[PDB]
């Protein structure tokens, strides 16, 4: 025996059946190499002396002041109808 | 039963020539459904977790071993009809999926061996029965001798096996060394506390598991349920793990071990990782078989395992049958035949296949969603409750790195459905030959219970708590 | 002319045209 | 209740058949017996859990009277 | 807590990580492939010796010695030493980036590890299972896994703090009008 | 207790470190399986007990149908290739 | 009569319609507009004056597992409703069929399937709002991730398969950790229902462990920096039916969950650990926005902007105040409407008509698709938030609160009022502005089809922006439920 | 921002980061087994490598398990890199 699919199946082309409209739209080639590339950069990025400037920032030093300020005035403001000479903190 | 059968083939398979394997298959597929029938009310027994001893105190049954004992038989008369029914009566297929003689005997003495190592109370018994189990399995490795693979296969796991028995055997003669005892009833607080056993008893639990494929001995295994035939993969990749599982769960040996949980931690790893790059199936399905064996390795090491264990390798037999049949249907609907044994060896093999026959595709997203612990499906049901018991008892890391696995093995579990939904050319759109009833009917009958059994998980817990309470 | 920000994307490009700008205000 | 687990059981057994029939890429109505063949078996799969379940909570409110 | 010997166990972390080495060594040269003998253990290793030895000295010196800076016994300080580990993992490679990132996630992946109680095993004790649970009876200071109906004021203001809305005594009772 | 260790250990080692055939790890296989018998059979001795006679005699049996099914192994293997080459399983 | 022999009656009428005519999408038209009605019905049978959960049904009972259960012992999954989920079902019910109408005309290979994916992702998520038990509300939550995949892999633009991973494997590794608190939470209490879990009182200890399982899932669903990361994409590459149901209900279930499951309970974890929560939300705002300005693709654009008031909304119901809740709310009902406006503006109208979604090559539509011009800036316009719109009123709720409990982060935060007016407007200066593109062609107008659909959710939001008052009947109980203030 | 952020560092720690990693891990772990020329004598010294390893292992940890952890971060390195 030779091991070959079974003859029974008949096969044929895949056709999805949507109707084939006009050209409404002029492709560029140098527009979807520019998305293309905008699109995929992830692939490509490499760590650098200015893409690891960017990074530390956005992700240490300004998440780290953000959190230095929170955990300071954490409870401290309170002043709804606070009236002359009255605090407005809680704390000193 | 079983003997009955055993002893009972032989004879009448010796006067019955190669033309009536398939009918002998057949015949004890229905015999042994008329046991799990009739036989089943047994049950009563257990009542209160009463527990009984026989042949002096050989063996020991409680409803643990006996819900593993209608277990293997529910996945022995699976196996079975995909012996005795042929799938489409063609001569590719009488070609492709023949039984041979003695088959038959060498499956049911490994049921056999199986079910002596699980109702085992003492280390003789055990030692006779892993022989016993391993044994067959040496054979029906071998069996299909017309192959280069499988020989080889099977010379491997002999000797790879042999050493392991060895390992056992030197553990148990130890353990006889320091006590004078074949019995782990003669075990207690007491006698745990009071001698170093740790090393005399992680040898046993060792020289088990690394029948099973735990880490970082998984190769050997993997090279074997590849290299065999897929009908027999589907077998031995199975009951062996069940059995030797079983028989370390019920012996609450390992209480805490530190080289367990780091053994543990890597099958997890090395089976979510190391099945990631391969093409083919067989690979695949071993390395997934892999890191449930580290999730279920993970309570082995709790003292209350019962439940979810049983709710785990329930799920993971019936995940691991339906999607090895599901792979059995497709051959019809692929255009290459690899071989006259493994017809399917690569995954991009099943492109395109949701264009043939879309609910097998369905079928096989069940299965695959169930793998990965997606609810409602059983799955998840089974992979919470470990995650129950481990962070009762103390394990976070490990719970982590469960975590942590489950994801990883979701890409080797999706990469299958992800070709199988792909698009493909010369799709099929009629067919005059049509798969078997009874295999469809099984397929089917094991997807809605994949699906549709979370339904009844409460009526399962209250009987979990009457007769294992 | 290629200003900061437009040659610290040099290692980036890989096959892409390295090309230098000019605006089209100009 | 009995009647709705029967029900249910039935319905998980025409799924059966149903699924069946489709991944042999037949029409859903191919052979209709089937359809009655699956309900009253699995009708019995789920009589026999009810059973069961019965049994139990008689055993434990059992427990709790001879308290 | 208890100091740490430093130079102690950083010597004898050094011998088992150099003992490690050998063994790795000797267990390459027999799996490996081309014609080798007993002169290829620490010549065509790759670097098992040096992975092993400094990995174990930089590991076990920094837990002991940001113990003994911290005074305290906790997860930091595996992640200080899981940190150092990293980047001598990732000194091999010859990058700074891999370097950094080798530290930084040797050096989360150690902390974690610390923080769920630097073990692969269990205390089974602390555990669930084998301590008091559920509701406890009568005001009785709730433990971990103890389950309480009504807490304590005081507790409150003291774990959590003042203001943000949480105080010593309600807003109307406080502002109840004495008569 | 120390014969049958220095045979198992010795053997062992050279199942592992057999780069030349396979007839040594059929042999290896059985000499682990003596020194095992003779350690039981010498705990048996000082204990005056018979358990491990009978686990010794298990062995025999459970050992000699090894070498027959291992030996039906390397024929079939055999039979599909006519040489069994110093590096093939 | 026999509730089997109804359901029985409906799905004969369903087989037989089936093969009659080979299609389903006027019986699940028929189906959606049904919920609708008998979700209203539930409405006017809905007392206001009650804490309570009504309408309770519990499932999968021991005694009768495929009924409902009238037992003394509850082991099954409960259901039920506050007014607070009555909420979300109505823009559940809402959606649906809009969703499906999307949708119409264009899916024209295997359209059955799609017709069914969207209902049972949208019947899914209906349901999960009625659950009220940690483990119903956990299997309903994961379910919509198995259709999504493959709604995503089979009816998806060019990279629909990286993003069918990327909804799965994110969605899925912040779901586990929300199981393992769930976990925790089902071995301490030994109960998970989400009427008496309040009274049980942790220690505090616990709390701070459970919550940031909690609120890693949380930060995975909503998103919240950093795991902002798979939704542009997943927004990107899926159909219109995908976008507008994950944007408009699904990452409304994160806000949800944590008025349900992380406020009653864990309320000293929250008193703790918001500070940390509000700088994950600014730099979720104003990073967001910032990367918005520079992006291409249209789709992705309007992704961005969800990001930015769920960021909002969670300024507002994580600031221990009411005008906080029911600011944090609104947001997800206009949002809800707002939204799937603008990927349906963007999604099924442009790239139908043109098959790109590039601005490079959008510019003037304004001279031969003046409706659709006119839509897109209303669209635009109450995106950003522009008064008597929802998606003002909620801005300003939450910014009251968030500025009650941190003013200076609740005031800093103000620039979202801004940098939302940034990354919409660059972009509808360009599509309503300048001459026509020389690379397209003209087409159609709006059709009537998108013309009703656009109409009902601007005007939905133009109600709720001029009375909101409406919707406190329902919340006027949960604006104070989840407050704790001694 | 969104190019060295939300499409840089972001995806590192992530679907590209981790793409990579386990590229590699997953090549270094199936290179392990590497020479098919005799299956057997590669499990077999497997076999010899392990059981020394936990008994050495075993024994580190019983005097100190707070050495034994470097020892187990490179064998994950020998294995996985
Ligand atoms: C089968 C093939 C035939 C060949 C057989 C060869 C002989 C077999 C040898 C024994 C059996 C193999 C054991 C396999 C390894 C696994 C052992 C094990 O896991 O036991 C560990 C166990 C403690 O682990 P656990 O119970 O999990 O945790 C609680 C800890 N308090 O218990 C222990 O704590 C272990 C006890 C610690 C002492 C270990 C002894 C090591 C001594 C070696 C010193 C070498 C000298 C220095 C180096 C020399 C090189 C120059
Ligand atoms: C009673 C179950 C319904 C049934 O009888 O199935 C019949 C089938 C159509 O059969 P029909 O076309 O009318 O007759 C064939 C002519 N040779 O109709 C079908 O195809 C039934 C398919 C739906 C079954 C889904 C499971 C129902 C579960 C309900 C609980
Ligand atoms: C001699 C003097 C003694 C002095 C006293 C102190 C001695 C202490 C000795 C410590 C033990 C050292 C053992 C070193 C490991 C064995 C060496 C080795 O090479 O292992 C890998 C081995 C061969 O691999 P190789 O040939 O190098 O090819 C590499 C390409 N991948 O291939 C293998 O498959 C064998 C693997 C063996 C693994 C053993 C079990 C390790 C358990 C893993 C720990 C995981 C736990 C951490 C998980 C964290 C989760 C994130
Ligand atoms: C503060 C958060 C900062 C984020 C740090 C992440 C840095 C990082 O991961 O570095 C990536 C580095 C590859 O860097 P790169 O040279 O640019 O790319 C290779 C192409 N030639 O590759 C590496 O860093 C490799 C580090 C591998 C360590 C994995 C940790 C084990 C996980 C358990
Ligand atoms: C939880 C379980 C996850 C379920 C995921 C559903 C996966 C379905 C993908 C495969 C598929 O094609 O679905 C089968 C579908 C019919 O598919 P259809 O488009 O109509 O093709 C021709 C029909 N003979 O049949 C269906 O209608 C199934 C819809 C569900
Ligand atoms: C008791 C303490 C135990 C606690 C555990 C401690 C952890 C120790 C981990 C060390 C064990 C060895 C595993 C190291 C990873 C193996 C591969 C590797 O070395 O990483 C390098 C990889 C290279 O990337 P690239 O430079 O582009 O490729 C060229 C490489 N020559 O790098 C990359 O691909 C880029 C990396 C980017 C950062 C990705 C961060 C992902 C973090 C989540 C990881 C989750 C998956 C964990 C996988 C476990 C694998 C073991
Ligand atoms: C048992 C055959 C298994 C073969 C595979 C088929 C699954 C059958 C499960 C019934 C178990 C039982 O009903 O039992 C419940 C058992 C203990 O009860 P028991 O002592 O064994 O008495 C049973 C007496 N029977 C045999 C006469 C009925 O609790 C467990 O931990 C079982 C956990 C199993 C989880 C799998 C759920 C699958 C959904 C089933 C939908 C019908
Ligand atoms: C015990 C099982 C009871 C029967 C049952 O419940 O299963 C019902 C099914 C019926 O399947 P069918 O498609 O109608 O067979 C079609 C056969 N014709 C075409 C000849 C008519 O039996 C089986 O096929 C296998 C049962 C396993
Ligand atoms: C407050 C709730 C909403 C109130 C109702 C407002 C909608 C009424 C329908 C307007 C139709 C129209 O304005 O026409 C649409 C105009 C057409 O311009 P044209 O004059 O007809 O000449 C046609 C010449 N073209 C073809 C060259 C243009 O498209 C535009 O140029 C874009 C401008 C949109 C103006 C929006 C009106 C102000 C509403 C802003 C409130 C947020
Ligand atoms: C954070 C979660 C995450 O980052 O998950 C994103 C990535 C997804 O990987 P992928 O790119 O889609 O795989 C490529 C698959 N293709 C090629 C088939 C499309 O998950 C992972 O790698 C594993 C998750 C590890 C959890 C820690
Ligand atoms: C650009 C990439 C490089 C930068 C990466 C930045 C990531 C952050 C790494 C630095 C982590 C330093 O973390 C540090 O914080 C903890 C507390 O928070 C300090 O440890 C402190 O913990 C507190 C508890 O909170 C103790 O009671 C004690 O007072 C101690 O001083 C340790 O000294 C150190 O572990
Ligand atoms: C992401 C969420 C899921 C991650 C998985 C982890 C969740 C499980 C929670 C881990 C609980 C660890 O908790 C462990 O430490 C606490 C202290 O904090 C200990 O609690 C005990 O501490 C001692 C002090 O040492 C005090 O007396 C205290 O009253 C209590 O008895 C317990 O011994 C143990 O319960």
């Amino acid at each position: 025996v030779e091991l070959k699919p079974s003859s029974a199946i008949q096969r044929g082309p895949l056709n999805k059946g949507g109707w084939d409209a006009p050209h409404a739209l002029h492709n560029d080639g140098a527009i979807d190499r520019y998305a293309h590339w905008r699109t995929f950069y992830q692939e490509r990025f490499k760590y650098t002396r200015a893409t690891g400037k960017s990074t530390l920032i956005f992700l240490v030093a300004f998440p780290a002041l953000i959190g230095y300020v929170a955990y300071q005035s954490e409870g401290l403001f309170e002043f709804a109808g606070k009236r002359r000479g009255e605090s407005v903190t809680t704390r000193g | 039963m079983l003997i009955l059968a055993i002893i009972s083939l032989i004879t009448f398979v010796s006067m019955s020539k190669l033309s009536d394997n398939r009918a002998i298959i057949r015949l004890i597929n229905i015999y042994l459904i008329l046991v799990l029938v009739l036989d089943s009310f047994l049950y009563l027994l257990f009542l209160n977790n009463q527990t009984y001893t026989v042949m002096g105190e050989l063996l020991i049954f409680n409803s643990f071993t006996f819900y593993i004992d209608m277990l293997i038989y529910f996945i022995m008369i699976v196996i079975s009809s995909l012996y005795g029914y042929n799938l489409y009566n063609n001569n590719l297929y009488k070609t492709l999926f023949e039984p041979k003689k003695e088959l038959i005997i060498l499956f049911l003495i490994n049921i056999l061996g199986a079910l002596l190592i699980v109702h085992s109370n003492d280390f003789i018994t055990l030692f006779v029965a892993i022989e016993l189990q391993s044994y067959s399995i040496y054979l029906i490795t071998a069996i299909y001798n017309s192959s280069y693979k499988a020989s080889k296969a099977s010379m491997l796991y002999f000797f790879m096996g042999g050493i392991l028995s060895i390992l056992i055997a030197y553990s148990i003669n130890t353990y006889y060394s320091v006590l004078n005892s074949y019995t782990l009833h003669s075990l207690d607080s007491l006698i745990i506390n009071t001698l170093d056993l740790n090393l005399i008893l992680i040898a046993l639990s060792l020289g088990l598991l690394f029948k099973i494929g735990i880490a970082p001995l998984h190769k050997w295994l993997i090279s074997i349920y590849e290299n065999t035939p897929i009908l027999i993969t589907i077998y031995i990749s199975l009951i062996p793990k069940i059995s030797i599982l079983s028989y370390l769960v019920l012996s609450n040996i390992s209480i805490n071990s530190l080289v367990i949980s780091i053994l543990a931690i890597l099958t997890l790893l090395v089976g979510s990782v190391g099945g990631l790059l391969q093409i083919k199936i067989k690979r695949l399905l071993a390395f997934s078989g892999l890191t449930n064996a580290g999730y279920m390795m993970l309570l082995l090491l709790l003292n209350n395992n019962e439940f979810s264990y049983l709710y785990y390798i329930t799920q993971y037999s019936i995940s691991h049958l339906a999607i090895f049949m599901i792979i059995i249907f497709s051959i019809y609907y692929i255009n290459y035949i690899n071989n006259q044994y493994n017809p399917i060896i690569y995954v991009n093999q099943l492109k395109g296949l949701i264009h043939d026959n879309a609910y097998l595709v369905l079928s096989m997203a069940i299965v695959v969603f169930s793998f990965i612990g997606i609810p409602p499906l059983l799955g998840f049901f089974g992979k919470l409750n470990i995650l129950m018991s481990i962070l009762n008892n103390g394990y976070y890391f490990i719970s982590i790195v469960l975590i942590v696995a489950s994801l990883i093995s979701a890409l080797y579990y999706l990469y299958l459905l992800n070709v199988s939904i792909q698009d493909k050319n010369n799709i099929l759109i009629n067919s005059n030959e049509t798969v078997s009833s009874v295999l469809s009917y099984i397929l089917s009958s094991l997807i809605i219970l994949i699906t549709f059994g979370f339904i009844y998980n409460s009526l399962i817990i209250d009987i979990f708590n009457v007769y294992f309470n | 002319i290629r200003a900061s920000f437009d040659k610290a994307e040099e290692p980036m490009l890989g096959d892409y045209p390295d090309i230098d700008p000019f605006p089209a205000q100009l | 209740a009995l009647f709705t687990s029967l029900v249910g059981a039935s319905g998980l057994g025409f799924a059966t058949k149903f699924l069946s029939n489709k991944i042999r890429l037949k029409p859903a109505g191919y052979y209709p017996l089937g359809y009655v063949f699956s309900g009253v078996a699995w009708a019995g799969l789920g009589l026999v859990l009810h059973n069961v379940h019965q049994h139990s909570l008689e055993v434990l409110e059992k427990k709790k009277t001879a308290l | 807590f208890h100091p740490y010997n430093t130079l102690g166990l950083a010597t004898q972390s050094a011998m088992v990580g150099l003992g490690a080495g050998v063994v790795a060594a000797a267990a390459r040269n027999s799996l490996a492939t081309g014609p080798r003998n007993i002169l290829t253990t620490f010549s065509k290793s790759g670097g098992v010796v040096t992975i092993f030895t400094g990995a174990s000295i930089a590991y076990v010196f920094t837990y002991c010695s940001a113990a003994n800076l911290r005074e305290r016994k906790d997860g930091w300080n595996h992640m200080w030493a899981g940190a150092a580990t990293g980047a001598v993992l990732g000194a091999r490679t010859k990058l700074v980036p891999a370097f950094i990132g080798w530290t930084v996630l040797c050096g989360a992946a150690c902390g974690l590890f610390g923080w769920t109680g630097a073990r692969f095993n269990a205390d089974r004790k602390a555990s669930l299972e084998q301590s008091p649970k559920g509701f406890v009876q009568e005001d009785a200071h709730q433990t971990f896994w103890e389950v309480v109906h009504r807490r304590p004021l005081s507790l409150t203001v003291e774990q959590l703090g003042e203001g943000r809305g949480i105080n010593a005594v309600p807003i109307a009772t406080a502002t109840e009008a004495p008569n | 207790m120390f014969i049958g260790t220095i045979i198992l250990v010795l053997s062992f080692l050279g199942f592992v470190f057999n780069r030349r055939n396979i007839i040594l790890a059929f042999i290896c296989l059985e000499t682990m399986l003596l020194g095992i018998n003779l350690i039981l059979l010498r705990n048996s001795v000082l204990f005056d007990d018979i358990s491990g006679s009978l686990f010794a005699i298990v062995i025999i049996i459970l050992a000699g149908v090894e070498s027959a099914i291992g030996l039906s192994l390397l024929v079939s293997y055999y039979r599909l290739r006519g040489v069994i080459n110093s590096y093939g399983i | 009569m026999f509730l089997t022999s109804i359901l029985l009656s409906s799905l004969y009428l369903f087989n037989r319609i089936l093969a009659w005519q080979g299609n389903v999408k006027h019986f699940y038209l028929f189906a959606s507009n049904l919920l609708l009605l008998f979700i209203v019905v539930l409405y006017i049978n809905f007392n206001t004056f009650s804490n309570s959960f009504q309408f309770n049904f519990e499932l999968f009972n021991s005694l009768n597992p495929f009924g409902l259960s009238n037992s003394d012992i509850s082991n099954g999954l409960l259901f039920g409703i506050d007014g607070l989920s009555l909420t979300f079902i109505l823009l559940t019910v809402l959606l649906i069929p809009l969703t499906l109408l999307g949708n119409w005309y264009n899916i024209n290979f295997n359209s059955n399937l799609y017709y069914t994916l969207v209902l049972a992702i949208g019947l899914v998520i209906l349901l999960n709002f009625w659950a009220l038990d940690y483990i119903s509300f956990y299997i309903l939550f994961e379910a919509t991730l198995p259709l999504l995949f493959i709604l995503i892999h089979i009816y998806g633009s060019s990279d629909s398969e990286r993003a069918s991973f990327y909804v799965l494997m994110f969605t899925l590794s912040g779901s586990l950790f929300m199981l393992l608190s769930i976990v925790v939470i089902s071995i301490v209490l030994n109960t998970t229902n989400f009427i008496n879990h309040n009274l049980f009182v942790l220690s505090l200890d616990l709390q701070t462990i459970i919550w940031l399982g909690l609120f890693i899932a949380i930060m995975v669903k909503t998103p919240l920096f950093p795991i902002h990361v798979w939704l542009p994409v997943v927004h990107s590459e899926s159909p219109l039916a995908g976008s507008m149901i994950l944007a408009g209900l699904i990452l409304k279930l994160a806000l949800y969950a944590i008025l349900r499951l992380l406020l009653p309970l864990l309320c000293e974890a929250q008193i703790l650990y918001t500070p940390m929560i509000y700088i994950i939300s600014l730099l979720t705002i104003i990073l967001t926005s910032l990367a918005t300005l520079r992006q291409i693709d249209l789709k992705v654009i309007i992704a961005y902007s969800s990001i930015s008031h769920m960021g909002i909304a969670i300024l507002g119901v994580c600031s221990n105040t009411s005008l906080g809740i029911y600011g944090s709310i609104v947001l997800g009902v206009a949002h809800g409407f707002v939204s799937p406006a603008l990927f349906l503006i963007v999604g099924g109208i442009l790239y139908d008509r043109y098959h790109i979604r590039i601005v490079n090559y959008y510019k003037g539509l304004t001279t031969y698709m003046p409706q659709l011009a006119t839509y897109i800036i209303i669209l635009s316009f109450a995106n950003i938030g522009t008064p008597l719109t929802g998606n003002f009123t909620g801005e300003f709720l939450s910014l009251q609160g968030g500025f009650i409990r941190n003013p200076i982060i609740g005031g800093i935060s103000c620039i979202s009022v801004l940098l939302a007016a940034i990354y919409q407007l660059k972009l509808t200066n360009k599509l309503t502005g300048g001459i026509s593109s020389i690379y397209m062609h003209r087409t159609n107008d709006v059709t009537i089809r998108e013309k009703f659909i656009m109409n009902i959710l601007i005007i939905s939001t133009l109600i709720i922006g001029i009375c909101p008052q409406i919707m406190y009947n329902l919340l006027y109980w949960t604006v104070n439920n989840y407050i704790y203030i001694i | 921002i969104a190019h060295h952020v939300d499409k840089g560092s972001l995806y590192r720690l992530g679907p590209v980061g981790i793409n990579r990693l386990l590229n590699k891990a997953s090549y270094n772990v199936i290179n392990l087994s590497s020479n098919t020329r005799s299956s057997l004598s590669m499990n077999s010294m497997l076999i010899l490598i392990t059981i020394v390893s936990l008994l050495l292992l075993v024994l580190v940890m019983n005097v100190n398990f707070i050495i034994v952890i470097p020892v187990l971060i490179s064998i994950l390195y020998i294995l996985f890199s």
